[PDB]
């Protein structure tokens, strides 16, 4: 979606291009819930190995 | 990023064949 929203930017959108391109707020909240994935993936299996 | 990004494909095809490899060794356990 970030390709995209780089490609439709990259027309000029059919009248809306914007001077933003200010991403998110929700998206860089959405890369958090990655790492909170990720955070709970490194200590279930840390229960794995006892 | 355009020119990155299509190397993603085999990125994760590298991720799917983490997996298909790790499940068939549970047929080797």
């Amino acid at each position: 979606y970030t390709q995209v929203f780089q490609v439709t930017v990259s027309l000029g959108p059919e009248d809306w291009r914007p001077h933003s391109w200010d991403y998110g707020w929700s998206f860089c909240l959405a890369w958090g819930s990655f790492t909170c994935c990720m955070a709970a993936s490194v200590t279930t299996l840390n229960s794995y190995t006892k | 990023l355009s020119n990155v990004a299509g190397v993603f494909y085999i990125l994760v095809g590298g991720l799917g064949l983490a997996m298909l490899v790790a499940l068939i060794e549970f047929c080797y356990k």
